[PDB]
This record gives structure tokens, sequence and C-alpha cells, in this order.
């Protein structure tokens, strides 16, 4: 058999894709993925970091989910440090996180409907994900890449309209939801390019570390937020889809439903969340106002060593995981005492999908590889750090 | 089923030959074994009834340049039959090569060739170690603590010789290191 | 200050997540 | 931190 | 099956009705109001949070209000401020050198949330796409001009969130 | 009453006859634990359960039941336990990890610094009464 | 079948460029790494050089066996492929 | 396949640097085909770098850095054998290559 190179450098699949596959006839038999093109030495930047000069680099990490990955960090911090977290500020995170998964969703699929050759409904899915990211660029001051999840509580306060303005976006997401998948899920085209592609028992879902949908389609119900709730996650009322062939079809129609129970979990937070303070009142770990810090001592003398030396973590470890986008992300935070960490690792769900790609593409079309590739929602920021 | 629960069935049930240290706490109940009985420990751990550990989150290394044994490989396992999450961790250094898990855990394979790219740590029985991260020709484990931050070598193109070189690196601006340390701590 | 973002009294009006059905066509 | 060691104990 | 089903469901593989369905719902958004602004004329919505370029503020009396603490050089998690200090004529602490590397910039607002006097600000302004490198290495010359330039703006940005910062 | 339709996992199959793969399993993991040494840990929870579990099979004939007392997963996954547990059997005797050293000392750490409720933690249920069970015989 | 001759020039010719190896010791019996003083690496390098002049391979096993050239030119008499 | 286990004594560590030797030598015509190094340098002076390099680093008695030596060595031979590096890379390694050296340093620098 011939040795095939599909380097795409053009966005139309990922970027920075290279696959090296092994061609009997029009059959892959292996597929080995080349990784480390997008490799930044993020692990070893972060030792060199404040644990707040830090947090930054996780918005880079999987920039299709942003706050996922600033609440697992946050999590962590919070986690070594025993640090209490006031619950309008857990409301907030959890409302901006099941932003950020619709978004993720949103991308994913529309991006993996364009593959296949479906582009009107790219363009429907970035309406809604430009009226999605004026939020995000409401309440910080980023479109994409918004530091607003902080360790402490949440980097600042709500603008007054925007409670409004999200349930208005939430009256109608459902029917955009709707005519999305009116596009797709009847069509027999899309059924045949789908349906029996990539499937994946539960065993080799949890052999090979699958997670999230991955994970999910295989039949095995296994949600982080249900299984290991955090912040305000046990008080909401929400459904978990599972699959029950493996096939790229059943990603999909997990991939919708996980999006409409994120839209009644919005609806949900925006109904219960309450008042109060957005940061922890420790302000040995958080920063005073701007206007506490300029009549007060203390609160200066917080405000100016926080902002050059940060606060120290004791020494400690551990590794906390909440449910991205993606799939499970996890963080290994190492702490020396200091003010730096010590080590710190991602564990990248992309990293144990892109890996698994070998085994779901083995004998079968050329075609249907990017299809697998793009049912497994894999970003590079991620996959390699 | 909890950290209470496990960390006393597997007091009892384990070999005591195998695990030489044993913390129980909220951030995550540990298992420090020797590097010949790493193999073992998670093999009786993915088959035994009540500790069906299938899932190995990742590997990681942590290195510590005071230590004699340098490197500290850790095992991030979960169980999902139980909701239950193990942590194992082993000690290695530079010219040791420990036993590989890819026959138990599948996804094991991409991690150890992490580990071996950013420490330096060769696995024995592994079906291919190659760097996975750094470039090609790479020379030096980045992730170790006395590897500099920025590097050996920068490349840039070289117009004559109509090619991306790499050189020396010698860079306009230096890191600039703060050290906010203080001494009441 | 007292003037936070939040839900109005009384909550905000309900809204539809699951699939409107459609029923188009004579078949 | 209670960090006994255990031993053989015959 | 059926017959009945087993008919109904052989019409829908031959007659197509599940792309006429598709077809219609495209037809639909055909005839619909467009979605797309004239950039050059018309701007994308924005909010007084907006961290776009940098800009250096001095007081109403025309004195710099950066006093050289060097607060935001430490804080900048890219290194992308180098300030250079000594004591002026008058004996005040005021800086020689500010320049901030806009290719190294992240962009995050944390220099402009650690000043103790407001003195370094993320503007309004994101259209300053430069045509060299060098015009992107700005100096204090270069931010006191956008201070100036994007005073009134900066100050009313300034005047909303102090409810919230 | 009826045989299962389906397991709702991916690679697992129905088995028409679960109540004859069980009974035959566990008893060869009773007649196989025989090799370890009587006085250690893992022989004891291996031929607890495993008696608790064989009993249980024998007593009741549908499957319906057997999951219902038992409570922990389907039939179709203590199949894929019992097949483990026969292997890892095996393993260990061929292993001999059983000798205890002479030099042997353990390092048992007992932290005890809280971590906030917010942060992600796995609380499961409790576990069925045979769990328990074998503790209390392996402690005795 | 090969005759003594040629076979006995292929290998006093090769072992020449050595930069070491003496010319007047060469001899149809000399030893590699006895006779002329060389290293094991050496005298793998001779055996290498037998497979760097043909395209027949030696395998590891027949490598370290009889460090000879009286043996080695009878082996290489007695390879049907070269001519 | 598999990396081996790690040696116990020197002869091990040296049956392993001759077989990887034996490799690399094996490993010469692939490389003068991939790379257009035909009418660029002698099927022997590579034979000959790659002899060097195994006596500069000859005075190794840690069978574990022998093995790890090895290892790298198979590493950096696997990747040359692949299209992986640039072709002036291989050039630029695997090529055979006045007054006081004080006095010119001091000429140059003053940081020997
Ligand atoms: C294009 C090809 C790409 C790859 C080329 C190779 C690149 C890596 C080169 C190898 C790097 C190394 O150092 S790997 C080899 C390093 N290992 C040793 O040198 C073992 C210590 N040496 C000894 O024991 C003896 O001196 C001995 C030399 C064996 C003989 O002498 P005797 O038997 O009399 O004792
Ligand atoms: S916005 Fe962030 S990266 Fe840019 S200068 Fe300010 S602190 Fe540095
Ligand atoms: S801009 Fe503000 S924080 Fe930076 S040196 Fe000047 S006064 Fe200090």
């Amino acid at each position: 058999n011939f040795t095939l190179n599909f380097g795409p450098q053009h966005p139309a699949a990922h970027g920075v894709l290279r696959l090296v596959l092994e061609m009997n006839g029009e059959v892959v038999e292996r597929a080995e993925p080349h990784i480390g093109l997008l490799h930044r030495g993020t692990e070893k930047l972060i030792e060199y970091k404040t644990y707040l000069q830090a947090l930054p680099y996780f918005d880079r990490l999987d920039y299709v989910s942003m706050m996922a990955q600033e609440h697992a960090y946050s999590l962590a911090v919070e986690k070594l440090l025993n640090c209490e977290v006031p619950l309008r500020a857990q409301y907030i995170r959890v409302l901006f996180c099941e932003i950020t998964r619709i978004l993720n969703h949103l991308l994913a699929l529309t991006t993996h409907a364009m593959d296949v050759g479906a582009l009107t409904p790219f363009l429907w899915a970035f309406e809604e994900r430009e009226k999605l990211l004026e939020f995000y660029e409401r309440v910080s001051g980023a479109r994409m890449h918004a530091s607003f999840i902080r360790p402490g509580g949440v980097a600042q306060d709500l603008p007054l309209g925007l409670c409004r303005d999200i349930d208005s976006f939430t009256q109608q997401f459902a029917s955009r939801i709707d005519e999305l998948e009116e596009m797709l899920t009847g069509n027999r085209i899309w059924k045949q390019r789908l349906v029996d592609i990539g499937t994946v028992t539960a065993q080799q879902a949890k052999d090979w570390g699958f997670s999230g949908v991955m994970l999910r389609g295989s039949g095995v119900c296994w949600d982080l937020r249900r299984a290991a709730p955090y912040d305000v996650y046990d008080q909401l009322d929400f459904d978990v889809p599972v699959g029950t062939r493996g096939d790229c079809y059943d990603r999909y129609c997990i991939r919708i439903e996980e999006m409409r129970q994120s839209l009644r979990i919005i609806v949900q937070c925006l109904n219960q969340m309450p008042s109060g303070m957005i940061k922890a009142d420790d302000r040995k770990l958080c920063p005073p106002s701007r206007c506490r810090m300029k009549l007060s001592m203390e609160s200066l003398i917080h405000h100016f060593e926080l902002y050059t030396e940060g606060f120290s973590v004791p020494a400690s470890s551990t590794y906390t995981a909440v449910e991205a986008p993606k799939g499970e992300f996890g963080v290994f935070l190492v702490s020396n005492g200091s003010n730096r960490p010590y080590r710190c690792k991602i564990r990248a769900p992309g990293f144990a999908h892109s890996q698994g790609l070998d085994f779901m593409s083995k004998h079968h079309m050329l075609a249907d590889v990017v299809t697998i590739i793009g049912t497994q929602d894999i970003v590079f920021g991620e996959v390699d750090r | 089923m909890d950290n209470q629960f496990i960390f006393k069935y597997s007091w009892e049930t384990l070999p005591k030959k195998w695990v030489k240290k044993m913390e129980r706490s909220e951030h995550g109940n540990r298992f420090d074994t020797n590097t010949d009985y790493l193999f073992q420990l998670l093999c009786f751990l993915k088959l035994h009834t009540y500790t069906r550990v299938q899932v190995l989150i990742d590997i990681c290394g942590v290195d510590y340049p005071s230590r004699k044994r340098r490197f500290e490989v850790v095992y991030n396992l979960l169980s999902t039959r139980y909701n239950s999450r193990i942590r194992v961790q082993t000690s290695a250094d530079e010219v040791t090569r420990i036993s590989s898990v890819v026959s138990l855990f599948p996804s094991a394979g991409w991690w150890e060739r992490e580990v071996w790219d950013m420490f330096g740590v060769s696995f024995i029985n592994h079906p291919d170690l190659r760097r996975i991260l750094t470039d090609y020709g790479f020379e030096g484990h980045p992730l170790r603590k006395d590897f500099p931050l920025s590097g050996y070598v920068q490349v840039r193109y070289d117009d004559p010789e109509k090619r991306v070189v790499s050189e020396p690196i010698e860079m306009t601006q230096e890191f600039r290191y703060f050290d906010f340390a203080s001494p009441w701590e | 200050p007292l003037l936070q973002d939040g839900p109005p009294p009384g909550g905000f009006a309900p809204v539809r997540y699951a699939r409107r059905i459609s029923n188009t066509g004579p078949s | 931190i209670r960090r006994y060691v255990l031993t053989k104990d015959n | 099956k059926d017959w009945n089903t087993v008919f109904e469901r052989s019409i829908n593989t031959l007659f197509l009705t599940e792309m006429v369905r598709g077809l219609s719902l495209t037809l639909k958004y055909f005839f619909d109001p467009k979605v797309t602004i004239n950039y050059p004329f018309e701007k994308g919505p924005l909010s007084p949070r907006f961290r776009g370029e940098h800009a250096l503020r001095r007081y109403p009396t025309g004195e710099e209000r950066c006093i050289a603490c060097k607060l935001c050089e430490a804080v900048c998690p890219a290194q992308a401020i180098t300030i250079e200090a000594e004591e002026r004529e008058d004996g005040s602490r005021r800086t020689t050198r500010y320049d901030i590397d806009m290719t190294k910039c992240i962009y995050c607002g944390f220099c402009q949330e650690a000043c103790p006097v407001d003195a370094i600000v993320e503007g309004p302004n994101f259209e300053f796409a430069t045509e060299t490198h060098e015009e992107l290495l700005y100096d204090k010359e270069k931010l006191l001009e956008n201070g100036d330039r994007w005073e009134t703006e900066i100050a009313e940005n300034l005047r909303s969130e102090s409810l919230y910062r | 009453a009826k045989v299962k339709q389906t397991t709702g996992i991916v690679g697992l199959d129905v088995v028409p006859n679960a109540r004859a793969v069980l009974i035959d399993l566990y008893s060869k993991t009773l007649k196989e634990i025989q090799a370890v040494p009587e006085d250690e840990g893992y022989r004891k929870a291996v031929e607890s359960f495993t008696r608790q579990r064989l009993n249980v099979c024998k007593e009741e004939e549908d499957w319906e039941m057997i999951e219902k007392r038992l409570g922990c997963g389907q039939v179709e996954e203590l199949i894929e336990e019992a097949r483990d547990e026969l292997t890892l059997i095996g393993k260990m005797i061929e292993w001999d990890p059983w000798g205890v050293p002479d030099d042997y000392e353990c390092e048992v750490i007992e932290n005890d610094a809280p971590i906030p409720k917010h942060v992600p933690q796995h609380r499961p249920g409790p576990l069925p009464e045979q769990f328990y069970k074998t503790l209390e015989g392996l402690i005795a | 079948f090969l005759d003594k001759s040629e076979v006995t020039d292929r290998v006093l010719s090769v072992v020449k460029n050595f930069q070491k190896v003496d010319p007047s010791k060469v001899t149809p019996k000399a030893n590699f790494q006895n006779d002329l003083g060389l290293d094991s690496l050496d005298s793998v390098e001779v055996v290498m050089a037998l497979e760097e002049e043909f395209g027949f391979e030696i395998p590891d096993n027949e490598a370290d066996k009889i460090q000879s050239i009286d043996l080695a030119v009878d082996f290489i008499a007695s390879h049907p492929q070269a001519k | 396949i598999g990396v081996p286990p790690n040696s116990a004594n020197l002869t091990e560590a040296r049956r392993r640097v001759f077989d990887f030797f034996r490799a690399a030598c094996r490993s010469i015509p692939t490389i003068m085909d991939i790379y257009n190094l035909q009418d660029v340098v002698a099927p022997s002076q590579l034979r000959y770098a790659i002899s060097a390099q195994i006596r500069n680093n000859a005075h190794i008695t840690d069978p574990k850095v022998i093995d790890l030596l090895i290892f790298k060595g198979m590493e950096e031979l696997t990747d040359i054998v692949d299209h992986a590096k640039q072709r002036h890379h291989i050039i630029g390694q695997y090529v055979v290559g006045g007054k006081t050296d004080f006095l010119k340093n001091f000429y140059t620098s003053n940081y020997f």
C-alpha cells in the first residue's frame, strides 16, 4: 500500500491537521496523526508566571470554549486554597460556562457539516455565535479571550441589560436549533454520510480515554456535572443524552441535545440568580475595590502585593476536572508554597480523541475520514500545548 | 466508592510489598510504588471487581532536581463504575527505564511519548517511543527544570541558503525575571 | 450599589426548548 | 501531618 | 410491515419529500432582510469595557498621571511593558521611557486594572493596523498622543465603569 | 420475564443465558482462588463476594430478580467482571506477590486540609451491602 | 563456486583503506583484531565492507564468529552471489 | 518494536552498540537515494562519521548511559531515514571535518 499525506494548511479542516495515511485501495488502513505544529510550550511558560499571570494561557488552550478552561483553573486554585466562592459568582460562572458550551457546539456542528458539503448552516450558526459573543464582549472587554472567571470570584460584575438581552436570545435560540436540525437531521445524504461511520464500543471508549460526547455516544452515561458536580450544577435540572449505536450520527444527535439542555440550564440560571457580592471577601486573595484602594491603607497594600507578587498557594498537588464541551478537561496543579505554580499539566480531551483516530478510521473510505475527524470536535490549541 | 472506603479496601486487599506510601486526603488518595511494581499494581487495579479502574486519565512527570530520583511519574486513574479517582506515583532518574502500561491502557501511548519527549524518561516495551511534540531533531527535554525557557536554538529564513535554518538563540529583549518572593513567608 | 443586575420581579417568561414539529406536505 | 510509618510487626 | 406504512415511506424515498422541506427552508431565508453591515460606514456594537489600543492619560491640569510605580510592568503576563524612571527636576517620580510592545501585548487589561492612578488605559480604538513592525513598538510619545486623541471617550467610559470598578 | 432486548451499551451484547454463564464463572473463581494463601487479603474478599453472588445466582431463576438483589449493574456487566477476576487470579498466581518482606515499611500520610464545597468532588451513593460485608471480613 | 585468485585480491585490496593497516602484513592468513591489532569496531567494519563491496548480507550471528581473513576469504569464495 | 529492557552489564551494552552500528550502516544506501547524496559523499565517509561518534562516546562505562545513547542514536537514525529533517541538516552534521589560540581569542572578545 502507498503512503499518502493530508496536510490541510487551509482552515477548511482544522488548519494544522497532518495525517499520514496508509491506503490499500480506497480504504485507509492506518491513520498516524503528526502533532506538534501548535506546541507553543504553554506548560513550561506556566511555571514562570504568577497564578494570576497564568490565567490567560487557559483562554488560548481550547479557543472555541474559553470559559471552560478558566473555570477548571479557578476551581483547581480554589481547591488548593480552600477559598469559598459566593453564590452569585457561582451562578454567573455556570451561566457563562453553559453559554460557552453552546458556542462550542454551534461551531463544532457547522464546521463538521461544512466538511461534508453543507455550507448554509455554517453562516446561520455563526450569526447566533456572534449574538452570544456579544455577551462575552459585554461583561469583559474581549469577544473571545475573556479573563472573566478568576480564582477568587469573578473578575467584575454584569452590566444592567445583560440578563434581559440573554433572555431575549433564549426566546429564539430554540427556533434557531430547530432550523439547524431541519437542515441536516432529516436529510438522507446527511444520514448516509454519518450512519455507521466511526462506531466505537463502550469498552474501546473507556480504554482509549474517551470523554464527553465521544464516551456518551457509546451508551456510557458519564457526565462530570452529575458524577462529580461543581458550583451550583446540583441545583439545576437537566438531562444527560446517551447514544445507542456509537456512530457519527449519535454523536450529532447528542451534540444537539446537549445544547438544548444548555439552553435549559441558562434559563434556570437566569431565573434563580441571587444578589450579593461576586468575589470572595478574603482580600488576601482578591483585589480590593478601586474606591477602597484609593482611600484605605491596607486595601492599597493588598492591591500592591496582589498585582506584583500575587497570592501564594500552600504546598500541595491535586487534579481537578470539569465537563468541558469537548469532554473532561483536567488540570494537574502542583504547588511548592510560592507565588508561581511548580507544575501544571493540562489534560486535553482532544489529546485522547485524536489518539483514537487510528482505530476509528481503519477500513473506512477516504472521504469518511474527514467526518471522523470532525465528529470528535478537535482543536489543536489543546492537543499540543 | 469513596476515599474512606477505597483506602481501607486497598490497604487490606493489595499485596503489601507493592505500595510504600499511602496518603488519604481530600486532595486525592495517592499510592506511591516502586517502578518494578507499577505494571502489577495497575493490572490489579484494572481487573479487581471492587476496584474496577478502567480509565487512565493521563500520565504526567514532575521534575525535582534536588532529589536523587529526579523525576516523579504520576498516573491519574478514574473508575467509572464506582465514581472514584485514584492517583499512582513512581520515581525515576534520567537513566532508568520504567515499565510501560500500553498493554493495559491503550491510551497510554501518546502520554508516554509526551513524557519521554518532555522529561527524557524511557518506557520498556513501548511499541514506538519517539518525540511527539517537539520539532524534528530537537535536542534536549524542555520540561526539565535545568532547560532554559527560550531554549538553545532559534529559527529564521536564510535567503542565500534558500531554506529555513536553525541558529543559536539571540534575544532582542531578554526575559526579565522578577523576584517577588517575600522574606516574611 | 444596591441596584444590581438580575431577573425582574416575578421572574422571566417561560421559553420553549424542545423540538417543534413540522407537518408540512400533502404526501 | 499524621505521617506514621508501618512496619512488618512480626 | 403494514402496507400503508411501507407505501408511505416508499413514496418519500422516491419523491424526495425530505429535500423539498430543506429547499423551502432555504428559500424562506432567501426572501428575508440581510444581517450584514457596511463596515466603512456603520460599525458593529461595542461595550464601554472594550480593550483596544492603549493610551496614557494625563491630569486635566496637563500633568501626566503615570507615577513610574512599575505596577503595570510586573503584572503584565506577556512582558510587553518596559519602564525607565528617575527623579525629575521638580523631584517628582515620573517616567523617562514608557514603551509597550503591541506585538507581545495580549490585550488582557491587567495593566489597566493594576494602575493605582488610572494612567494606562485600553481605549476603544481597534483600527491601528500598521505597515511596519517598528510602528507597533509604541513609546511614551505615541501613548500620550493616543491618550490626548481619545481623552473624552476614555473619560466617559471610566465614568461608566466607576460604578463597577 | 422476557429476554432483554438491548443492554443499552455499544459492544456489550445481551447474553441469552446469564444464570448459567455466571454460575460457572463463579464456581471456577471459587475453585481457582484456592492457590492463594489462606491468610491473604485478596483471597478473603474474592472468596466472599464470589460466594454471595454465586448463591444469589442459584436462588432466583430470572435475570431481572438477580439484577434487583445484587443491584450492581446488569447481568451482562457481571459476566465481564467474573471473566476479569478469573484473569486476575491467574496473574496473581504467576506473579506470586504474596511474600511480605522483612524490611517492609510504609509511610501512611493522613492529611485533613478541607476543600471548598463548590469544588468538583466525586460523591457516589451508598454501595451494596456486600462491599461492606467483605470489608469487615477483611478487617476481621 | 569461485576461484581463490580473485577472492584473495578482493580481500587484500579493501583492507588497506583503514589509514592504519600495514600493506606489508596483509596476506591470505592475517587475523583482523588479533594479528593487526584492530578494534572491535574495525572487526565489524571489515565484515560490513565485505557487504559494502557487494549486495549480500551477513546475519548478526555470522559476524562475531571467526575474525580470520583466511576463513573470511574462504567464505567469500563460497558465495554463489559474488563473481 | 518495543524499547528493549535496560541492560545488566557492559557486554550487553557493547552488543547493542554493534547492532545499532550495523543497522546504521545498512541504512546508508537508503539515505543516498532519499536525499541526493550520490554525487556528494563517498559511501564510506558517512560510515567513518558514525564510527567517530561511537569512538568519541566510547569512554562511558555505565550500561544505562550507553543504552540511552543507543536509543537516542536510533531515534536520530529513524528521523533521518524519514524525510523529517531537511537535506542540508545531515550534510551540516555528518561531514568529516598562526600565533596562539589565546591571542586570537583575546583579539576576538573578552569573553573566552
Ligand atoms: C545517518 C545515520 C544516523 C544515525 C547515526 C548515528 C548517530 C548517533 C551516533 C551514536 C551515538 C552514541 O554515542 S551510541 C554508542 C556509545 N556507546 C559506547 O561508546 C560504549 C562504550 N564504548 C566501548 O565499550 C568500546 O570502546 C567500543 C567502542 C564498544 C569498542 O571497543 P572494544 O570492543 O574493544 O571494547
Ligand atoms: S493588556 Fe495585558 S499584555 Fe497588554 S500591556 Fe496590559 S498587562 Fe501587558
Ligand atoms: S502606567 Fe500606572 S501602573 Fe504603569 S507605571 Fe505608570 S502609574 Fe504605575
